[PDB]
């Protein structure tokens, strides 16, 4: 259920 | 929806494209229409007062909606005269429109594989199977 | 020649523009002493800088914008705070003018949510002469598209005070603390534009057990109700989290200063029909006499909301029969169109 999420970076 | 991330351009493409649809009154002819087939991702202020708030509502068709359906995807085949689209309906449930038409198209090219012009009402249902991927076996406990 | 010399005028004024150069926008952020400032340019390194002779010392507080020399790197001159509609907060959304006297039949209730909301904004006097702290929060619970938006969204109106809509469902967003923050922005949104009506639609959701997702929303409410009676500032803004069930908002929620006041709008009121009709049936041409009372009857148990599209529903009618509503024939299609195609 409640999800916890990374994340990356456009440069 | 929204989101420094690399969406603060798209943001502004928003912004503007919401600053001038509320920026014209109406009684203009400049009446506008978007079309979006996922709404629960929308802004809620695309849609609040003066923006797009007549929402106009496109079902998944109801049965009697897809035999005419797949009739339309089927004027420009020879389609033999004998094809009762109301009986391929049924069968056709949980279509989407454009599924409606994959079973036309892909009923013609049914026929193609078998060596005939007109499509028969077979061709029609095994592109009802071939349209969801579906591979029809006899199976034996049926007799 | 007297025409050439008002051109030639603007033209040697032209002369001195090729001469002037572009000032670097930034803004300021912090002041070291009398004489230094941080200021950061737009998309530029943060130089720091001092302040023309010509400037105010004072003026030039933490986040006032500047334009400093393209070359000294010396501001030149204090700048207004930049406005563009960048903003992510609904805040803009001005409610529109509606007087209180288009909602219809909700004199006693609208008369209410007048007292909690109106008065701490305008008159604070009477509530400092008394000595209370003055009240802050109305609570409207009624069945849905009765109108409780409208009275929260007249009251803003009438008060010229901004308007902040938050769809309170929308805010409970899957990933964790998420919901917790949309909260929290639109508080710490309020102390920026001061004073709005934190309009929260449906409340039953963030307020109202065992599993991570279900104390999320205990987390969500503990957010909500500190940022109310919490220690930061206790702040001038007014809330209307206006639910549909009453029996499931938490009892702190319902409190003295933490949102009080349980303001009940029922199904547009029996007389009402007409002032609502009245209220939302004149704009519509309509030279025929009307039978409201039948209408009244033909509309029982009606949404009000659905009232609002009576009227306009029967003007898409008369769009089509001719242009002019001659005809109380209309409504009563109209009425049943806003029933058995509204259910
Ligand atoms: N009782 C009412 N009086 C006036 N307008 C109403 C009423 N009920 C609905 N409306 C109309 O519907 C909208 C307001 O409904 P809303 O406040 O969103 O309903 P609720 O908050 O109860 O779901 C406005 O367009 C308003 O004109």
């Amino acid at each position: 259920a409640x999800x916890x999420x990374x994340x990356x970076x456009x440069x | 929806k929204r989101f420094k991330a690399g969406d603060r351009e798209v943001q502004r493409t928003m912004l503007e494209l919401l600053n001038q649809l509320d920026g014209f009154q109406p009684n203009t002819q400049v009446k506008v229409i978007a079309a979006t087939n996922r709404v629960d991702i929308l802004d809620p202020a695309l849609l609040r007062s003066g923006r797009l708030d007549r929402k106009i509502e496109f079902p998944m068709p109801n049965e009697e909606a897809r035999a005419r359906i797949m009739q339309i995807h089927s004027r420009k085949m020879n389609v033999s005269p004998d094809v009762n689209y109301e009986e391929l309906a049924r069968c056709t449930d949980d279509f989407n429109g454009a599924q409606c038409k994959a079973v036309c198209v892909e009923a013609g090219m049914i026929a193609l594989r078998r060596g005939a012009t007109e499509l028969t009402h077979e061709d029609y249902m095994e592109g009802i199977l071939e349209v969801q991927a579906k591979k029809k076996a006899n199976l034996q406990y049926y007799a | 020649l007297k025409e050439l010399t008002k051109q030639y005028e603007k033209s040697e004024n032209d002369l001195k523009a090729l001469q002037s150069v572009g000032q670097i926008v930034g803004e300021v952020l912090k002041q070291l002493t009398e004489e230094k400032f941080i200021v950061k340019a737009t998309n530029g390194p943060r130089y720091v800088v001092g302040c023309r002779r010509q400037l105010d010392k004072s003026k030039l507080k933490p986040g006032t914008r500047v334009a400093l020399d393209m070359t000294t790197l010396t501001i030149m001159r204090y700048l207004p705070r930049e406005v563009d509609p960048l903003v992510y907060n609904m805040s803009h959304e001005d409610p529109g003018n509606v007087s209180y006297s288009e909602i219809g039949g909700l004199s006693e209730q609208i008369r209410e949510l007048r007292e909690v909301i109106e008065l701490p904004l305008t008159n604070p006097e009477l509530f400092q002469r008394v000595g209370i702290i003055p009240p802050k929060g109305c609570l409207l619970y009624g069945p849905p598209g009765t109108g409780k938006t409208l009275l929260a969204r007249a009251v803003a109106s009438q008060l010229d005070c901004n308007f902040l809509k938050v769809v309170s469902s929308s805010i409970v967003d899957k990933y964790i603390g998420e919901s917790a923050r949309l909260i929290r922005e639109m508080f710490n949104y309020a102390r920026d534009h001061q004073p709005c009506i934190i309009f929260m639609d449906e409340i039953d959701a963030i307020g109202g057990e065992g599993t991570s997702a279900d104390r999320e929303i205990q987390r969500t409410l503990m957010e909500l109700l500190n940022q109310m009676d919490g220690f930061d500032t206790l702040h001038r803004v007014k809330m209307i989290m206006a639910t549909n069930r009453p029996d499931t908002l938490d009892p702190a929620l319902l409190r003295p200063g933490r949102l009080d006041r349980k303001i009940h709008i029922d199904l547009p009121n029996e007389q009402a029909r007409l002032d609502i009709l009245k209220i939302h049936a004149g704009p519509i041409t309509k030279h025929g006499e009307i039978d409201y009372e039948a209408i009244v009857k033909l509309s029982d148990g009606f949404n009000g909301a659905d009232l609002r599209n009576v009227c306009t529903e029967a003007g898409m009618f008369a769009i089509r029969a001719d242009h002019d509503f001659v005809v109380q024939e209309d409504f009563m299609k109209a009425v049943r169109k806003v029933a058995d195609s509204k259910k």
